[PDB]
């Protein structure tokens, strides 16, 4: 349902 | 912190969002 | 929101996603009130008997935000939690009293068009706006309808309802933390916040200083936009005291 975010911030 | 709730697309340039009037109507 | 309508852009830049790392979800509302804390109800974070105890790393917090579910580069950004404060108090075993919680970023926010903190009452304003009648406004991407979700962010306006009526409204035993806000029946006119919209604001724009103070957090209800039914939300001013203690001993 959501875009992916950027990696980043699931680091 | 001192400019807490003006915001930059409505009150920093003075315009008006399409219902706040009917919140300042109600403050009677 | 139910019966609500679409935001403008930047109509509520205070406005905040929590987001949920793992499943990417929406978990809640909440609103940036520096550019370190965010302000939430405690409900969002520990919920003991929907076994909901979120902890730091478990979530994201996104500031600027218009679309629900897109990424909306160059626009919203993304912070990382450093620290939660759940009011000590806080009764999820009952009634959800004093359900307002605290979250420090690891980082400040840059503001911008799009992000910038919203006021928090002291008492004169508080006395001054939060009466009966008086409308406020709350904003979320919860959902459209009790039992689908938005495109973009939500909003509604809705008066403050008097004490005796949020009481006769209800079985729960509200307290002196909790003001309730929705129309009457014979008003007509509807609209209220739903799931998702948790911990969102309700704000108010005083005639005096034409600022926007945020008066209230979204916190509960018996349904959605029930008629005879009311929106519950945690009083800020209230709860003040606390506010300024956690920022006060760890800012
Ligand atoms: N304004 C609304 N209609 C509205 C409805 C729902 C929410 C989201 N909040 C919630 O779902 C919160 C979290 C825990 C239980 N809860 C409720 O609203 C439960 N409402 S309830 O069962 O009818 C009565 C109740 C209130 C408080 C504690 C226990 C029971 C937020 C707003
Ligand atoms: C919730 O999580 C924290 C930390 O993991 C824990 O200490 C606490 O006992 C849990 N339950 C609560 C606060 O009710
Ligand atoms: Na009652
Ligand atoms: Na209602």
């Amino acid at each position: 349902d959501f875009e992916e975010i950027p990696e980043e911030y699931l680091q | 912190e001192a400019d807490c709730g003006l915001r930059p697309l409505f009150e920093k340039k003075s315009l008006e969002d399409k219902t706040e009037r009917e919140l300042l109507e109600s403050y009677i | 929101i139910v019966e609500g309508s679409d935001a403008e852009i930047g109509m509520s830049p205070w406005q905040v996603m929590l987001f949920r790392k793992s499943p990417q979800e929406l978990l809640c509302g909440a609103s940036l009130i520096s550019d370190r804390w965010v302000l939430t109800a405690a409900h969002c974070l520990l919920y003991p008997p929907w076994d909901k105890n979120f902890t730091e790393n478990d979530l994201l917090v996104r500031i600027g935000k218009h679309s629900r579910t897109r990424y909306e580069r160059n626009i919203e950004k993304i912070s990382m939690l450093e620290k939660i404060y759940i009011h000590p108090r806080y009764n999820w075993r009952e009634n959800l009293d004093r359900d307002i919680a605290l979250m420090k970023l690891k980082k400040p926010v840059a503001f911008s068009d799009y992000i910038h903190p919203v006021c928090l009452p002291d008492r004169e304003t508080a006395a001054s706006l939060l009466q009966a009648g008086y409308k406020g406004r709350v904003t979320g991407w919860g959902n459209l309808k009790e039992t689908g979700q938005p495109s973009v962010l939500q909003v509604v306006n809705l008066p403050i309802v008097e004490r005796p009526v949020c009481k006769d409204s209800t079985r729960i035993r509200i307290t002196d933390n909790m003001f309730c806000a929705g129309y009457k029946p014979d008003e007509g006119k509807r609209g209220d916040a739903c799931e998702g919209d948790s911990g969102g604001p309700f704000v108010m724009k005083s005639p005096f200083n034409n600022r926007w103070y945020q008066m209230g957090i979204v916190s509960w209800g018996e349904g959605c936009d029930r008629d005879g039914k009311y929106g519950f939300y945690t009083h800020v001013f209230r709860l003040k005291k606390w506010i300024q203690k956690v920022i006060d001993q760890f800012g």
